[PDB]
């Protein structure tokens, strides 16, 4: 159990082939019709893990 | 367009980011552009918010 836990929280800084992996970074420096799409990719990588 | 950023957006004219219609445009300079007087035409270049 100890693993598991410390595996999934790891995961939040891992980029899933985006610019970054802030959410905050992504929104300070591009356009929102530019953004939505990286934003997407974190969404779906952080609901597969 | 969506989400685009300027003089003209910021301050004269926003879309939003949900539009779902369409733009035409063809240029006018043969008789808009008048006869070195073409004063008629304004833009708004300062705004508090």
């Amino acid at each position: 159990n100890a693993q598991a836990l410390n595996t999934l929280v790891k995961q939040l800084s891992s980029k899933f082939g985006a610019i970054s992996s802030v959410l905050n970074d992504i929104l300070s420096r591009l356009d929102p019709p530019e953004a939505e799409v990286q934003i997407d990719r974190l969404i779906t990588g952080r609901l597969q893990s | 367009a969506p989400g685009q950023t300027g003089n003209i957006a910021d301050y004269n004219y926003k879309l939003p980011d949900d539009f779902t219609g369409c733009v035409i445009a063809w240029n006018s300079n043969k008789l808009d552009s008048k006869h070195s007087g073409n004063y008629d035409y304004w833009y708004r270049l300062f705004r508090k918010s």
